[PDB]
RNA sequence: AACAGUGGUAGGAGAGCGUUCUAAGGGCUGUGAAGCCAGACCGGAAGGACUGGUGGAGCGCUUAGAAGUGAGAAUGCCGGUA
RNA sequence: UAUCCUUGGGAGUCAGACUGCGAGUGAUAAGAUCCGUAGUCGAAAGGGAAACAGCCCAGACCGCCAGCUAAGGUCCCAAAGU
RNA sequence: GACCGAUAGUGAACCAGUACCGUGAGGGAAAGGUGAAAAGCACCCCGGAAGGGGAGUGAAAGAGAUCCUGAAACCGUGUGCCUACAAGUAGUCAGAGCCCGUUAACGGGUGAUGGCGUGCCUUUUGUAGAAUGAACCGGCGAGUUACGAUCUCGUGCAAGGUUAAGCAGAAGAUGCGGAGCCGCAGCGAAAGCGAGUCUGAAUAGGGCGCAAGUACGUGGUCGUAGACCCGAAACCAGGUGA
RNA sequence: GGAACGAGGUAGAUGAAGAGGUCUGGAAAGGCCCGCCAUAGGAGGUAACAGCCCUGUAGUCAAAACUUCGUUCUCUCCUGA
C-alpha cells in the first residue's frame, strides 16, 4: 500500500515555527531558517544555563566587595576572615545582606575583622 | 488464542533496519556505508574472492585430482543402527529403506563396525567391513553378501 | 536464481569433516632444481585454507 | 475430554468423550500464531505493481545537454525525481504464501480445537438434519443452542440443507470435517460439530 | 538498595515514536468525522492529548500483520510566490 | 586492577594534522618532507593563551540565583591583592 | 485485490496521443469536486461594463460557476509593546518599564539595557569560511523485491528432518503426493577401505577424521539480477532529413 | 452433407420482508424501543451509514433468429490372420 506524505510533515514543521515566534523577519516565518535558529537557541540555552551560575556569582562577589570596602576590608580578606570564623553564609546570602540588611552584613564583616586582627 | 490478542513467540520476530532515514537512527545519510570509494556505490564492491589484482588464492594453488565416472557411494549402516531390530529379523536393504534406517540406497548398503551389536540377525547387505562381518557373526548372526 | 559455484575453486579445494578447506601447495609445478628436498617434501603434502582467506572465499564453495 | 452431547432442539442426550490426543492437548500458542499468520498470508492476492523508469511511457532522450545550460544534469524526463517519473522499487506482483511443516499444521489445528474445549465453546450435536433448507429454522436451532455470536458449524459430509440455511446468517460458516482450518476455528466463538464429524476429525488428526 | 558509569565522526548493537493499509475485538461520529487554524497542556526524545474556531462525513483505540513508512539540502522534478 | 583469549555475525578505515622529544632529506630553511616516540585535534564542548582544530588546564547524562579548585589571574575595561 | 486515489494511478479520470514543439522520423503536456435538488440569485440600488451592496433561494451563498476543504510562501489593513548616538549569524541568558490575563502555571506579549555568541549542509588534516549546495514555500524524491547462500534468534520434530511438481479444494487453509533434498562417517586424486583412512617398505611418524540435525519463519549480511537514487562523454542497431 | 434431441452464448422474466414507532435533523439509511424476511445480509442507488425504499441479489424461468458444444441417427468409408 502507498503511504502519502500526508499531515505529519506540516505538523512537525509548524511546531518548529511556533518555537520561533518573536524571531526577526524570516526567522519566525520560514521553516528552514526557523529550524536553524531554534537549534542554535538550544545550544545557547544549554551554554547560558551554565553561564548564569557564573554571572550571578560574579555579581554577588562585586556587591560583597563594595560592602566590605565600606567596612574597611577588601573582598579577599573578608572571605578569609569569614572562613577563619567558620561562617558558612554563601555569596548569594552575603550579597543579599549587603543590599537589604547592611547592618547584619557589617556584623559578619566585624566577625571577619576579629579573626584577621588575631 | 484470539485474533484480537495475537502475540509472537519471544525472539521470533525482529523489526527490520531501515537505513537512510535520518541521523537519530545511526544509519542516516551514508546508510552505514561510510564515505566514498567503490564499496559505498550502488551496485558497488568487487566480485567474491577478488583481491584487488593480487593473484587470487584459488588461482595461486594447483588443481588436484579427477572425478571417477563410475564412483560408488554406499548407504552406510553402523552396528548401533542394527540394534533397533529384534532377534531373528532378516535385515535386507528393502527393510532398512522401508523402516527408514537409510534414507536412500545409492550403490547399496554397507555395514560398518562402529558401536555394539547384541542381536542375532541375518544381515543381508551389499558390502561389509571386516569388523562388521566379525561383529554380526560374533553375536550369532549371518552376514550375507547380496 | 541459484548461486553458482566458483568452478576454479571447486577444482582446487575440498571440505574436511569439521568444515575446513583442504588445499594443495603452490610452487609444485616446475623449477624443482631451485627448491631443496626439504621444501619439496613439505610442498608435496596438503594444507588448510587460512582463516583470513576462508572468510573471503567460503561462500564461493557453499554448494559443495 | 468429556463434553455434553446435545440435539438440534438443545436438550442434552448424554455426554460424548472426545479423543484426548485431538481435543485434550495443551495448546501451543506459538504454533497457533504461526498458523494464523501463514493462513492470512496465503489469502493475499498480491496483485500490486508500479512502473519503474523503464516501464513509464516515453523518457528516451536526454532532456537537455550535460553541460552549459545551468540546469541540473538529467538523463530522462521519467527519472524518479521527476513528476510523472518511474517509481523506485515499490510493489511488484508476488505471493505471500509459505508452508509450515505438516506436524506443525497438525499441532495448530489440535491446539485450537483443544482450546475450544477449555473455553467451553464446543457444542457436539447428535445430528444436524434440517428437513427444509430454511434460514428461519437454522436461526431457531442456533437460538435453541444459545449461539448468540459467531459459530462454525462442522458436518461430516457436505450437507446441502444446512449449508444453504446457514449461508445468509452473518457470522455463521458451514464446513465439512475435511474443511476445518485454524483461522475459521479461531475466528468463530462457538464450534458446532456433529458426532459423525468428530469421528471423521479424529480419524485424520489422531 | 548500594556501588560505578553515561563527550563522540565512521561504524556496530539496543529500545522506541509516527505514517498508510489489513485482521480481530471494542468504540467514536450530523447532539458534528477527517482535514485545517489557534492556545499559557502532557511525555526522556521521536511525539501525544484537551479546549475553542473552521469543516461538513467519515475516523480513532487495542493487539497482531504488511509496507510506495518519515526530507532541509541531490546547480533534484513540478507548482506557486517572492 | 579487570582485563585477556577463542569461535562466529556486522562493520568502518587505507588523504591525516599540529605540538614536544629522537633522526633522515633540506640550507641542522619552511605552517616543508619522511620515519620513530608521546600527546592533543580528528571524533572533544568547558576555562586560559585578545581572536586562534592541533599549545596550557580539563573530558559536557540533565537541573540549581550553592561550595572548593586547575591553568591562568587579582589598577580600570574584567571576577579577585592598587 | 492488507493495488492507486488527481504531482498518485495509464502519457491520457477532463473531447489526449489532443494542444504545443519539430522539415521529418519523432517528442509530448496541463486540466477532476456548486448543491440533495438549479431551487443557477425575480426585484431594488451604485456602475458604460466588470464588480459589488441589499433582497430572494438553500441546511449552508464566507456553497454564486477552474463554485467541497482551503495549509505555507507571498501581499495587505488595523494596533498592544518597542524603535531616529546606533556597529547587529539576529539568538540566548540576565532584566526593568509598559500592556495583558491562561489548558493556572514559581503565567502571556513586548523588550530600554548588560553578558555570551562567526547560519545549515556537504567535503575536509583543518571550513564562519573569501570551498560546495539551497530565492522562498508546498508536494514528489534514494538499501527494494525475487530466487539462492550463510549466520543469529524462534518454533516443530529429532538420528533423523522434510516433501517438489501434481491431484482434490474459496485464487484459501488442508488432505494426498517420498520422486527428490539435507543430516546420521570419514579418509583418499582415485581404485577403494571404513572409526578410521591417506602418505609410506613400515605395528613408525605425520595429515584429515573418530573418540544434532532438519523443515519453516523473523532479522543481519552476501550472490545473481539496474540491486540505494540521480548524472556522462561515448558505442551499436533500425529509421528520418539536401 | 443432413436431421433430431440436450446443454450453453448473444435480449430478457419472475423474485421474500418495515414509509414500525419515536428522537435529533435540511433530509434518517443514524440513535433508542419494537417487528419481519432470508436458497435473497452480493452490489449500486436513494437528501447522513438500508437484508425489508428503488434497481437488484439467492432461487427459478425464458429465445423468433444467429451461434458454440455434445449426443444419437443418418451419411460416408472399409478383410486381416
Ligand atoms: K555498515
Ligand atoms: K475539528
Ligand atoms: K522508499
Ligand atoms: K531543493
Ligand atoms: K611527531
Ligand atoms: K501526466
Ligand atoms: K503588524
Ligand atoms: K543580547
Ligand atoms: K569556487
Ligand atoms: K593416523
Ligand atoms: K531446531
Ligand atoms: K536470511
Ligand atoms: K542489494
Ligand atoms: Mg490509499
Ligand atoms: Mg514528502
Ligand atoms: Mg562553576
Ligand atoms: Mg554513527
Ligand atoms: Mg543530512
Ligand atoms: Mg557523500
Ligand atoms: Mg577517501
Ligand atoms: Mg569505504
Ligand atoms: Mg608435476
Ligand atoms: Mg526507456
Ligand atoms: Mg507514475
Ligand atoms: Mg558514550
Ligand atoms: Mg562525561
Ligand atoms: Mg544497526
Ligand atoms: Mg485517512
Ligand atoms: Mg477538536
Ligand atoms: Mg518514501
Ligand atoms: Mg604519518
Ligand atoms: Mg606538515
Ligand atoms: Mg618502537
Ligand atoms: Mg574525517
Ligand atoms: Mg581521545
Ligand atoms: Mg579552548
Ligand atoms: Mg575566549
Ligand atoms: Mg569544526
Ligand atoms: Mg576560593
Ligand atoms: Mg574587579
Ligand atoms: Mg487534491
Ligand atoms: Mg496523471
Ligand atoms: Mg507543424
Ligand atoms: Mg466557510
Ligand atoms: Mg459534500
Ligand atoms: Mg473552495
Ligand atoms: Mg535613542
Ligand atoms: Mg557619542
Ligand atoms: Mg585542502
Ligand atoms: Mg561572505
Ligand atoms: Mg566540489
Ligand atoms: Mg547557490
Ligand atoms: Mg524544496
Ligand atoms: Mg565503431
Ligand atoms: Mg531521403
Ligand atoms: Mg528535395
Ligand atoms: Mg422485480
Ligand atoms: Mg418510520
Ligand atoms: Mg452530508
Amino acid at each position: 500500500p502507498r503511504v502519502k506524505g500526508g499531515t505529519v510533515t506540516r505538523k512537525r514543521r509548524k511546531k518548529v515555527l511556533k518555537l520561533a515566534k518573536g524571531y526577526f523577519g524570516s526567522k519566525h516565518t520560514l521553516y528552514k531558517v526557523a529550524n536553524q535558529q531554534v537549534m542554535k537557541s538550544g545550544n545557547y540555552a544549554f551554554r547560558d544555563r551554565r553561564q548564569k551560575k557564573r554571572d550571578f556569582r560574579k555579581l554577588w562577589i562585586t556587591r560583597i566587595n563594595a560592602a566590605a570596602r565600606m567596612n574597611g576590608l577588601s573582598y579577599s580578606r573578608l572571605m578569609h576572615g569569614l572562613k577563619l570564623s567558620g561562617i558558612e553564609v554563601n555569596r548569594k546570602m552575603l550579597a543579599d545582606l549587603a543590599v537589604n540588611d547592611l547592618t547584619a552584613f557589617n556584623q559578619l564583616a566585624d566577625a571577619a575583622k576579629a579573626q584577621l586582627n588575631k | 488464542m484470539k485474533l484480537h490478542e495475537l502475540k509472537p513467540s519471544e525472539g521470533s520476530r525482529k523489526t527490520r533496519n531501515r537505513v537512510g532515514r535520518g541521523i537519530g537512527s545511526g544509519n542516516g545519510k551514508t546508510a552505514g556505508k561510510g564515505h566514498k570509494g567503490q564499496n559505498a556505490r550502488s551496485g558497488g564492491g568487487v566480485r567474491p574472492g577478488f583481491e584487488g589484482g593480487q593473484m587470487p588464492l584459488f588461482q595461486r594453488l594447483p588443481k588436484r585430482g579427477f572425478t571417477n565416472i563410475n564412483r560408488k557411494e554406499y548407504a552406510v549402516v553402523n552396528l548401533d543402527k542394527l540394534n533397533g531390530f529384534a532377534e531373528g529379523t532378516e535385515v535386507t536393504p528393502e527393510l532398512l529403506l522401508e523402516t527408514g534406517v537409510i534414507s536412500k540406497l545409492n550403490a547399496g548398503v554397507k555395514i560398518l563396525g562402529n558401536g555394539k551389536l547384541e542381536k542375532k540377525l541375518t544381515v543381508k547387505a551389499n558390502k561389509f567391513s571386516a569388523s562388521a562381518k566379525e561383529a554380526v557373526e560374533a553375536a550369532g548372526g549371518t552376514a550375507e553378501v547380496i | 536464481p541459484k548461486m553458482k559455484t566458483h568452478r576454479g575453486s571447486a577444482k582446487r579445494f575440498k571440505k574436511t569433516g569439521s568444515g575446513k578447506l583442504k588445499r594443495s601447495h603452490a610452487y609444485t609445478s616446475h623449477l624443482f632444481a631451485n627448491k631443496s628436498q626439504k621444501q619439496k617434501r613439505k610442498l608435496r603434502k596438503s594444507a588448510v585454507v587460512s582463516a583470513g582467506d576462508f572468510k573471503r572465499i567460503k561462500q564461493m564453495l557453499a554448494n559443495i | 475430554p468429556k463434553v455434553a452431547l446435545y440435539n438440534q432442539n438443545g436438550s442434552t442426550a448424554g455426554d460424548i468423550e472426545l479423543n484426548a490426543s485431538v481435543f485434550g492437548i495443551e495448546p501451543n500458542e506459538s504454533v497457533v500464531f504461526d498458523a494464523i499468520l501463514m493462513q492470512r498470508a496465503s489469502l493475499r492476492q498480491g496483485t500490486h505493481k508500479v512502473k519503474n523508469r523503464s516501464e513509464v511511457r516515453g523518457g528516451g532522450r536526454k532532456p537537455w545537454r550535460q553541460k552549459g545550460t545551468g540546469r541540473a544534469r538529467q538523463g530522462s524526463i521519467r527519472s524518479p525525481q521527476w513528476r510523472g517519473g518511474g517509481v523506485v522499487f515499490g510493489p511488484t506482483p508476488r505471493s505471500y504464501s509459505y508452508k509450515l511443516p505438516k506436524k506443525v499444521r497438525r499441532l495448530a489445528i489440535k491446539s485450537v480445537l483443544s482450546s475450544k474445549v477449555i473455553d467451553n465453546n464446543i457444542i457436539v450435536l447428535e445430528d444436524l438434519t434440517l428437513d427444509t433448507a430454511k434460514t428461519k429454522e437454522m436461526a431457531a436451532i442456533l437460538k435453541g443452542l444459545s449461539v448468540e455470536k459467531k459459530a462454525l458449524i462442522v458436518t461430516a459430509d457436505a450437507n446441502e440443507a444446512v449449508a444453504l440455511s446457514a449461508r445468509n446468517i452473518p457470522g455463521v460458516t458451514v464446513v465439512e470435517a475435511n474443511g476445518i482450518n485454524v483461522l475459521d476455528v479461531v475466528n468463530h466463538e462457538k464450534l458446532l460439530i456433529t458426532k459423525a464429524a468428530v469421528e471423521k476429525v479424529e480419524e485424520v488428526l489422531a
